[PDB]
């Protein structure tokens, strides 16, 4: 399942990067370029949803009242219910992410030792497994780059 | 009923976004 694994470091890598604040130095191994383009149009777009709804996000993290780093169980609910309504476009995809690391930077301050995997693999879950043939369709991640391109 | 709201929130970001790099 080399979706899901691409989709899991390219997700864990950018949470991890927003609660550390340290990039990370490792090949990203196979179909690499896709990846970092995929993690740089991340950066941008990521960031600029975080800047630019830390209003709503602010709220969202404190009705959320996640407890620790396992306590995923709500946002899986949360993110299975904002597709509920059977609209996929990337402004979602990407927003989940974005707020994804959101809650990850919050995760650092309650405690340090706190892996973003959980979270980053709930995430991943969702896109990749109720999404997949739409995913797939979409060329991926190069679907992602693609669509989120700036001139 | 916070998770909702919670999801009324990522869903009208969400769209907003889309719709702007669209
Ligand atoms: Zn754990
Ligand atoms: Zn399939
Ligand atoms: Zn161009
Ligand atoms: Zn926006």
């Amino acid at each position: 399942d080399e979706l899901y694994r691409q989709s899991l470091e390219i997700i864990s890598r950018y949470l991890r990067e927003q609660a550390t604040g340290a990039k990370d130095t490792k090949p990203m191994g196979r179909s690499g370029a896709t990846s970092r383009k995929a993690l740089e149009t991340l950066r941008r777009v990521g960031d600029g949803v975080q800047r630019n709804h830390e209003t709503a996000f602010q709220g969202m993290l404190r009705k959320l009242d996640i407890k620790n780093e396992d306590d995923v169980k709500s946002l899986s609910r949360v993110m299975i219910h904002v597709f509920s309504d059977g609209v996929t476009n990337w402004g979602r995809i990407v927003t989940l992410i974005s707020f994804g690391a959101f809650v990850a930077k919050h995760l650092k301050t309650i405690n340090q030792e706190s892996c973003i995997e959980p979270l980053a693999e709930s995430i991943t879950d969702v896109l990749v497994r109720t999404k997949r043939d739409w995913l797939v369709k979409q060329r991926g991640w190069d679907g992602f780059v693609e669509f989120f391109h700036v001139e | 009923r916070p998770e909702i709201w919670i999801a009324q929130e990522l869903r009208r970001i969400g769209d907003e976004e889309n719709a702007y790099y669209r």
